């Protein structure tokens, strides 16, 4: 069967003229105006998605405090050694 | 002469 | 499959062919074509069908070494460089059906004259039924060759799909 | 000068034999193969020109071949197995004596 | 060798069907039915200047200037070169010459 | 998570009190509206993860699954309703719901914190499974082929049960968050051998792995075209989602155990893009196409690593996208010619024009053109298991060249070339059919702007 | 517009133009009517644009995260005291990856500009990012996927017994 | 810089605007193709004015405008290189690319997908400024896969041909052969350094830089068709003819060379890459040289003169000569570009006949294709002062006098001998005699869009050479102190070249009959590498594939 | 076409 013979104008979502043409507006509507665009929009302006922002300005202000304190940038030791009680 | 081209449905 | 008569022309054509790509110059190539045509004619008149194989069979070995590497193709031959070039623009006659009508409208002297052939074609299709179940012996075909319509008023059966092909230069 | 054929390379119908010595047991056998090449191809062409179908001309032959397709081992693996494993443990014992040049490697 | 007074028939009748049906794909005189100096060249090439120059330029420039520039090292420049008897523009500094070459 | 799941439930409601014309119209409309709201859960964090509640959480990992779980529904909905146009009412709404129940479990099965709950939905999720493969599929083939049902649930479900209700009397617990802090190391011991093993092979032969594949280009050749979207879109990832998770609790024993299953993801990836080349029938060659690049995920998630972990997640991700769409190519030309054989219908670029852009698109994704999320999954597998070894590059760039070969080829041959004589009834593409594609390529090709959203955790 | 320590740059020098031709410059015509079709006509624009913005001034802030005990601190299997601790890790290991990028950002721009002199001129840059590679690579490198301050004290804590030992041997 | 930069993107920007304009905004399809040919006209214009600015005070930028992702300590970002390389590449390759798409508005006149075609060409040649201006290994991948994929799209442009499809494949599975050493590269940069951003690549300057620069060697092998990943090239000839003049000029083919010299920084100081180019390019510019002196099609000939002339840049970035290897790059894509839209002409003139053994007495019937074959002939030989002596004449001197491969050398002059043979086989049999061709004589060169496009390329051929070597800021101490017989050995062996040829032209007169040789089927079947490969290679993979 | 095709004649130029 071929549903263009009964309605030349078929978006092929159904064999009644009316809900073929009401299947094709919801799927492009709530498709492509609202999941898409407004999704991407949504998606484009995140708040800072996973802090990655903060952390930079996070740095700068490490960077700029230790410099101008003669401190290392960074140092091997992530915790004081102070604090740690080898074994032996 | 011009002459037809057969071409798919382009329409849809 | 082939008569001995047509190997030997098809080796003539061949050889002819090579030796043109070989010579290039028109002059040169009208030279030795009468050369290859005297030495066939040496043998025109042989009757020892034994002999005539055996010099046919010699002939072929010798082509085969003298072939030429990288013979002249006609362009649109099988393995030329037009080959099948256009087969991306011809579309067959039956998409037409599927146009929308606003398509269609485009071209109304067109369709109506496609339709007259739609019609031709359906009127005719029982009468080469026939004629091809009358005039095929029992136990099917032997060949491949189809007949001729016979009465006035008939077209000879299978004819669409020759008829309507597309153009070669379609687009 | 005499052609050798191989697996990727035919020998040219014009050099081969058979091709000059048929009998007749060889033309009926052509003529064998010319009839059902011939039944085969009015039945193709009765459904092809038929004004009324619209559809596929379902061919046995097609269907035949790719239902029978449709219907070395672990050396390779072993193989491999020993490749990487002997390179990762040169790399590891390297890397412990720090023989290993990883200066700027901080990504992973 | 030739053909056989069938294959020349059938031959022969479907060329009058193949020569009609070529025929038949002319198009008529209204088909398709559609539904309903330097100044020139200057406009054109002055319109297209416009909105294929500097709009887009407008729009990178903008870019530029207040959004990337702003950034630090988004938009590095290679130092310009400096040889000796040249003046610094942001000092007034005056670059020396060079000692006297010997003679060559 | 209960903003997703009584929505979700509300389908059903929905789809049985619809007029009778109207139950594609509705499901399609509502089911869209529920995937816009899975939005939200991209509210992550750097450092924590998105913990609702004792039963359900959200991090990086689940939550591009879970977006990608509801936008499938829809999708699955606007390509399931021509085949089923002949079917009766109640038949079509009991179809719709075996979709919407399969739904609800996948985005629990996603978001649950105890690994206990997780083993009860990752299995809940094949009697709908395999009710719609069967009930609906082709032939009177059976997918759970007895031995496979067999093979899996003694070699898969079996020993996934009994090692995570040992697990959770030795640690106390199988909470995910309790796991990150509790977790200890995994000891040389012939039992803990088995215990690696029981953790794994479930997930192995869901990806599935080279060497248990074999049941998935079956279950692709009967299947409907719903039942290949969701399983080749999500279905697989649910093996790689559980193994991402289990694995932190399985080291260090993972340093050797992990070697086998390496092995036969590198040379299986490309045995698998070999046979591609050989495959006569659509659905075959692209599920042999997916156990080719999850031979990839595997891989990535065994040498655990940052940059693995990333390029797992973002390859999950890509591949079910560009799998589903390439099924859905395939069931467009099948329903004109009624066969999946590929050799049948050829130059399909004439007569569909658009249709063989979208092919074209389909198969740049698919070989992994940058920057395409494919290959920026692709590429950070690649540059971790170079470190992991150098050789790696030689077996990871041969698989890149064939699968080039295969994608091109089978562009090639249904698209380009004489089309073929006697198929005369290839209609022109419904505008369906055309946003069925758009809607897997747009989104594709829109997360190569932002790809950070589908790096999973180790971002 | 950034802050001029952290993203150092020195002071430009650029030669007065010293023209040394009879021929019009072409680039200094070209300058001027940039600086006159789009220069000016783009900073009206922006003017107009940062008078509505000084109309509606509101203010966001950087996050200040107190300090919480480490990992080291913790005791074992009490979550609620590893949580904080492993939250704050994964802070800072998230800041020490900016730290790096920053002084990357540095020898990059460095290079690009001193040109062909750049071996001798950003050699001041290559130690920094020498030494910041690593101390982050000390840190943070072989962790796994599954990193944590709990593998990443284990690290620190085997460094800490190599280096004790060959003290030793000294 | 504020000008520098602005002017630098609206170049970039600019091609891409009739790509966003297929959406149909304003859409004119009436004249597609033309408005094509005016974006690139007018981006070759805003493209010379940084360009002049390099010129002037070698002004230089990067702009890193688009941060896009970082990996925690890896950032990405869209940042141009906006260099000595992107500064003079651009207006070359923008300028040949306006020829060329002119010409098109005339050769693909008839093609029902003529806009289509010109979408093509322009992507085609996008993706080419993005490979050239990338500043990251990332960015310049994203060019580098970008023109693979124009290449198969446009080589098979004539889809229904099964030739077409099995070139645009070939080509296809060669360039991805030589990807993997691209990502050998990504990885090992990654790796062992921290980044793929050149600048920091080249900060650090790694010394065991073997792997990862016989990579990029592997690379440059297969985009640019050196010796053992060739012979994609020549079955790149299905495509239509103006596919080829990019293809072999402005784009594709020259990629795997400007890779090579991007990255000079790092084979300065590797003699072993350097001698494994110098021979890897000593071996192409040779036999494919060979291979061209017995090829009968007019496009193939000019293909395999492709091959011998990326063959020589290999050999220029092999002696440790980068900047001249970019000079050649640039120079070459005036003359090679020309000669395929003369070729074009004389297979449009002879309805679509590529055989020269069809053609010939065209010296007169075609005045204007014949003196721009003439020149570009000349212009490819390193005829003095032409375009293409300003590099190859420096090329040959500077390849005489380093501590270089004896036998390299050798086969690099050989080569230079066999340029003359070819370029004379082309005129002579093309040009010279009495015609071959049919009876019906539809030789027609007046077509203005015809005769300005290559008018234009002709100009270039002229004075490209002179005027952009006189412009260009000394990065090297050129050596020019040497004997005669080592000065004046890349004019004498062109022109015993030239005088060799002709007495082997002039033999193929006499009334003797022909013998074939073992060389002469070598070279004819280009040495078998096709035939041998082209078979056994898929055989082996494809039946193993089912078992 | 303002040029016209010759047979077995040199072509017309302009
Ligand atoms: C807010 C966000 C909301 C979402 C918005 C999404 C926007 C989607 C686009 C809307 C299009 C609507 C429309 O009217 O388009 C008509 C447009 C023109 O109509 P047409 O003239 O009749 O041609 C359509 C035919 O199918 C004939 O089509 P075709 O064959 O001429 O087009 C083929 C072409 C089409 O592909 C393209 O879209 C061209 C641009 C690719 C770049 O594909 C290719 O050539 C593949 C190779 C691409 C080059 C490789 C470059 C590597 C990537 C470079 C990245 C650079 C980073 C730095 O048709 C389409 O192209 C439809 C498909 C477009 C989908 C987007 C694909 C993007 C890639
Ligand atoms: C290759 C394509 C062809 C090339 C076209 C080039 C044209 C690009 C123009 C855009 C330039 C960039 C730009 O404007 O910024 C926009 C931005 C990128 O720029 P940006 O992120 O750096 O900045 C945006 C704005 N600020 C500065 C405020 C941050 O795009 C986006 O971030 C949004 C894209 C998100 C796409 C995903 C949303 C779809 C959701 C659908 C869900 C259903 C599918 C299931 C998916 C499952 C996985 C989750
Ligand atoms: C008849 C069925 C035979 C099944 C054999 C399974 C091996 C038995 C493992 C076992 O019982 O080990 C004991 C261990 C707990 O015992 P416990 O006394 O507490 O201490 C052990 C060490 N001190 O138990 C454990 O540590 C937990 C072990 C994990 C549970 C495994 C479940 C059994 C199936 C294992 C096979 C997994 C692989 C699947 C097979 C296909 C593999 C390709
Ligand atoms: C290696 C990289 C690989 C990349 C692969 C992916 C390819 C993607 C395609 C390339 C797209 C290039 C264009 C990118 C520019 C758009 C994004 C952008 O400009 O960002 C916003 C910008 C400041 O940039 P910013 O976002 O802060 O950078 C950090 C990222 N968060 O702030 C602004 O844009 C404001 C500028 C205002 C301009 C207004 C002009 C009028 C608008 C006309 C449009 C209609
Ligand atoms: C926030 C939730 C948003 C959910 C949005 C869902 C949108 C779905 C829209 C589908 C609307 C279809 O609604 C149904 O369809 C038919 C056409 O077949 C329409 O038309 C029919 O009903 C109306 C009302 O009597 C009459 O014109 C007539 O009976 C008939 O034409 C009506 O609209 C309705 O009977
Ligand atoms: C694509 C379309 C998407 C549509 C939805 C998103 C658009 C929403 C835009 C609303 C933005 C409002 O943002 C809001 O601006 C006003 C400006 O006075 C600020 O208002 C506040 O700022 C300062 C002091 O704090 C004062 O000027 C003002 O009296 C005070 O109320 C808010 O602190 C800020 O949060
Ligand atoms: C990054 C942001 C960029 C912002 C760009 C904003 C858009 C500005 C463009 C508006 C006008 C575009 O106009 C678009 O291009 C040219 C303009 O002459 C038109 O083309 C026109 O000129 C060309 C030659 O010059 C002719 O071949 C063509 O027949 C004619 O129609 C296109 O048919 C039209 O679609």
């Amino acid at each position: 069967e071929n549903l263009y013979e009964k309605n030349p104008d078929s978006h092929g979502y159904d064999k009644d003229p009316a809900v073929d043409i009401w299947n094709m507006r919801v799927v492009f509507f709530f498709g492509f105006s609202i999941v898409l665009v407004l999704g991407s929009t949504f998606v484009a302006y995140l708040p800072d998605y996973r802090m990655q922002e903060w952390a930079r300005r996070e740095a700068e202000r490490l960077v700029k405090y230790r410099e101008a304190h003669g401190l290392p940038i960074m140092e091997s030791n992530c915790f004081d050694p102070s604090k740690i009680q080898l074994p032996e | 002469k011009r002459l037809f081209i057969i071409k798919p449905s382009g329409f849809y | 499959y082939l008569t001995h008569q047509q190997k030997v022309l098809r080796l003539y054509k061949r050889a002819l062919r090579h030796l043109e790509s070989w010579c290039i110059h028109r002059d040169k190539y009208r030279y030795f074509a009468c050369l290859l045509r005297a030495r066939f004619d040496e043998h025109k008149n042989e009757k020892d069908m034994v002999k005539a194989t055996q010099l046919l069979r010699e002939a072929e070995e010798e082509f085969w070494h003298g072939q030429h590497p990288q013979p002249y193709i006609f362009p649109e031959s099988p393995g030329g460089t037009s080959y099948e070039r256009y087969e991306c623009y011809k579309v067959p006659e039956w998409c037409l059906d599927d146009w929308h009508p606003s398509e269609k409208a485009m071209y109304p002297d067109y369709f109506a004259k496609r339709e007259q052939w739609k019609k031709l074609r359906r009127e005719s299709w029982e009468r080469e039924v026939k004629q091809l179940q009358e005039e095929t012996p029992v136990g099917g075909p032997r060949t491949e060759a189809l007949p001729p319509a016979r009465k006035q008023g008939d077209l000879p059966p299978l004819w669409w799909h020759i008829v309507t092909r597309p153009r070669e230069r379609p687009m | 000068p005499k052609y050798e054929a191989s697996r990727l390379s035919s020998l040219p119908t014009t050099l081969d034999p058979a091709e000059y010595d048929i009998s007749s047991e060889t033309r009926k056998a052509q003529a064998e193969r010319l009839a059902i090449r011939s039944r085969l191809k009015r039945e193709y062409q009765l459904q092809y020109y038929d004004p009324s179908r619209r559809g596929v001309i379902e061919d046995p032959a097609l269907v035949r071949w790719t239902y029978a397709r449709s219907a070395f081992g672990i050396g390779p693996l072993v193989f491999w197995y020993y490749v990487f494993k002997t390179d990762r443990d040169r790399k590891e014992k390297l890397i412990q004596e720090g023989k290993l040049d990883r200066t700027f490697n901080i990504s992973y | 060798s030739g053909y056989t007074p069938e294959e020349k028939l059938r031959l022969q009748q479907l060329r009058e069907l193949r020569r009609r049906w070529l025929k038949d794909q002319e198009l008529s005189p209204r088909e398709p039915v559609l539904p309903p100096n330097v100044i020139y060249k200057t406009y054109r090439h002055s319109i297209f200047a416009f909105t294929h120059v500097l709009i887009p330029v407008w729009i990178i420039h903008y870019y530029l200037k207040y959004h990337v520039t702003t950034k630090p090292y988004t938009i590095v420049e290679k130092k310009p070169r400096i040889f000796p008897g040249d003046t610094i523009l942001e000092t007034g500094e005056v670059i020396p010459p060079m000692k006297e070459f010997p003679d060559q | 998570m209960l903003k997703y799941i009584i929505p979700t439930i509300m389908l059903m409601p929905l789809t049985w009190l619809s007029k009778n014309n109207m139950i594609w119209v509705n499901s399609t409309a509502h089911s869209l509206l529920i995937s816009f709201t899975s939005l939200l859960l991209m509210n992550q964090f750097g450092d924590n993860s998105l913990n609702f509640s004792l039963l359900f959480f959200s991090d990086s990992l689940s939550t591009p699954l879970l977006i990608l779980t509801m936008w499938l529904l829809p999708l699955m909905l606007m390509a399931s309703q021509h085949h089923l146009s002949k079917e009766n009412l109640t038949r079509k709404k009991l179809f719709i719901t075996m979709l919407i129940s399969l739904q609800l479990f996948l985005i629990m099965t996603f978001t649950a914190m105890e690994l206990i709950l997780f083993y009860i939905l990752f299995e809940a999720t094949l009697v709908p499974t395999l009710i719609i493969i069967t009930r609906w599929g082709n032939q009177t083939e059976r997918l759970n082929a007895g031995l496979y049902f067999l093979f899996y649930t003694l070699a898969g479900s079996l020993p996934l049960l009994v090692a995570l209700i040992y697990i959770q009397n030795t640690v106390g617990s199988l909470n995910f968050l309790m796991l990150q802090y509790w977790v200890q190391p995994v000891h040389n011991s012939w039992s803990n051998v088995f215990m690696w093993l029981a953790c794994m092979m479930a997930f192995m032969v869901k990806m599935p792995l080279y060497g248990l594949h074999l049941w998935l280009p079956k279950a692709h050749v009967e299947a409907p075209i719903a039942g290949s979207m969701v399983l080749a879109a999500v279905l697989l990832k649910l093996g790689g989602y559980g193994m991402l998770r289990i694995t932190l609790i399985l080291n260090p024993m993972t340093d050797f155990m992990a070697y086998p299953f390496i092995m036969l993801s590198l040379w299986g990836m490309i045995m698998t893009s070999s046979i591609c080349l050989r495959q006569t029938d659509l659905k075959s060659l692209i599920a042999y196409s997916s156990v080719s690049h999850m031979a990839l995920v595997i891989v990535a998630i065994l040498i655990q690593t940052p940059w693995s972990y990333m390029g797992a997640t973002a390859l999950m991700i890509a591949h079910g996208l560009t799998s589903s769409m390439l099924f859905c190519l395939a069931n467009s030309n099948y329903e004109r010619i009624h066969s999946r054989t590929m050799i049948l219908a050829r130059g399909l670029q004439t007569l569909l024009p658009l249709m063989a852009t979208w092919w074209l698109l389909a198969s740049l994704t698919n070989l992994a053109l940058p920057p395409t999320i494919n290959l920026i999954g692709e590429l950070f597998v690649v540059m971790s298991t170079f470190s992991w070894s150098n050789i790696t590059i030689i077996l990871m760039g041969v698989n890149m060249v064939i699968t080039a070969l295969y994608s091109l080829y089978m562009l090639i041959m249904t698209q380009r070339g004489k089309y073929t004589y006697h198929i005369n009834n290839i209609s022109p593409s419904f505008t369906r059919e055309n946003a069925l594609m758009s809607l897997h390529i747009l989104p594709l090709l829109l997360l190569t702007l932002n790809p950070k959203i589908i790096l999973g955790p180790l971002y | 517009s950034w802050d001029k320590d952290v993203y150092p740059e020195p002071p430009r020098r650029t030669p007065a133009p010293s023209p040394q031709t009879s021929l019009p410059n072409p680039i200094t015509y070209l300058t001027k009517a940039f600086d006159l079709l789009v220069d000016r006509p783009v900073t009206l624009v922006r003017e107009f644009i940062e008078r509505q913005h000084a109309k509606n001034k509101y203010y966001y802030y950087h996050r200040e995260f107190r300090r919480v005990p480490d990992i080291t601190e913790c005791q074992e299997k009490d979550v609620l005291c590893m949580f904080e601790a492993e939250m704050q890790w994964r802070r800072d290991y998230k800041v020490d990856q900016e730290i790096v990028n920053i002084i990357q950002e540095r020898l990059k721009a460095c290079q690009q500009r001193e040109g062909e002199s750049h071996r001798q001129n950003c050699a001041k840059e290559l130690e920094q990012f020498t030494q910041v590679v690593k101390a982050y690579q000390d840190r943070y490198h072989d962790l796994g996927a599954h990193y944590s301050a709990r593998k990443c004290l284990a690290k620190q804590k085997q460094r800490m017994l190599a280096e004790r030992k060959a003290a030793k041997e000294a | 810089m504020n000008m520098f930069s602005s002017l630098s993107l609206v170049t970039l920007l600019l091609l891409t605007m009739p790509i966003m304009m297929m959406s149909f905004n304003t859409y004119k399809p009436s004249n597609y193709p033309l408005y094509v040919k005016t974006a690139i006209s007018y981006a070759f214009i805003t493209s010379m004015i940084p360009t002049m600015m390099f010129i002037h005070s070698g002004q230089e930028l990067i702009i890193s405008n688009w941060h896009w992702l970082t990996i925690q300590t890896l950032k990405l970002s869209l940042s141009f290189k906006m260099d000595y390389f992107s500064m003079m590449f651009i207006p070359v390759a923008l300028f040949v690319t306006w020829s060329i798409m002119e010409f098109s508005m005339w050769y693909m006149y008839s093609d029902p997908n003529i806009n289509k075609f010109f979408k093509y060409l322009l992507l085609f040649l996008i993706t080419m400024l993005i490979l050239v201006t990338a500043n990251n290994l990332f960015q310049l991948f994203i060019g580098w896969e970008g023109v693979g994929i124009m290449s198969f799209l446009l080589i098979g442009w004539w889809y229904g041909r099964a030739d077409a499809n099995t070139a645009a494949l070939q080509a296809i599975l060669y360039n991805r052969i030589g990807d993997i050493g691209f990502i050998l590269a990504m990885a090992w940069f990654l790796t062992n350094l921290n980044t793929w951003d050149l600048q920091q690549i080249f900060m650090l300057n790694p010394s065991d830089s073997n792997m990862p620069l016989i990579g990029l060697a592997l690379a440059a092998t297969g985009k640019s068709a050196q010796f053992g990943l060739h012979p994609w090239l020549p079955s790149a000839m299905e495509g239509p003819t103006p596919v080829s003049a990019l293809l072999h000029s402005s784009t594709m083919v020259v990629a795997g060379i400007f890779l090579l010299i991007r990255f000079y920084p790092l084979t300065e100081n590797n003699k072993y890459i350097q001698s494994i180019t110098l021979c890897l390019g000593a071996i192409t510019t040779l036999f494919t040289a060979m291979c061209a002196l017995t090829q009968n099609d007019i496009k193939k000939i000019i293909a395999f003169s492709t091959s011998s002339q990326l063959g020589l840049m290999m050999v220029t970035i092999g002696i440790n000569q980068p900047y001249l290897a970019f000079l050649h790059i640039c120079t070459h894509a005036f003359f090679k570009a020309m000669l395929f839209m003369c070729s074009g002409s004389i297979i449009h003139s002879l309805n679509d006949e590529q055989d020269i053994r069809k053609m010939g007495g065209l010296f007169k019937a075609m005045p204007f294709t014949t003196t721009a074959l003439i020149v570009g002939s000349l212009a490819l030989t390193g005829m003095p002062f032409l375009t293409g002596f300003y590099s190859k004449d420096l090329i040959i001197e500077a390849a005489n006098t380093s501590y270089t491969n004896a036998w390299a050398l050798l086969m690099t002059l050989i080569a230079t001998s066999f340029t003359a043979i070819y370029s004379t086989r082309i005129i002579f049999f093309a040009l010279l005699g009495q015609p071959r061709f049919p009876t019906l004589v539809n030789i027609n060169e007046n077509n203005p869009l015809l005769i300005n496009s290559i008018k234009r390329l002709l100009i270039g051929s002229l004075f490209a050479g002179y005027i952009i070597s006189n412009n260009i800021p000394p990065t090297t101490i050129p050596q020019m102190t040497m004997p005669y017989y080592l000065k004046t050995t890349a004019l004498i062996v062109t022109i015993l070249g030239f005088i060799l040829a002709l007495e082997i032209s002039n033999m193929t007169k006499n009334l003797k009959y022909h013998y074939p040789s073992n060389a002469f089927k070598f070279s004819t079947l280009l040495g078998y590498f096709p035939t041998i490969m082209h078979r056994l290679a898929p055989y082996m993979n494809l039946s193993m594939s089912q078992k | 076409a303002h040029i016209e095709p010759r047979y077995r004649q040199f072509p017309q130029l302009t």
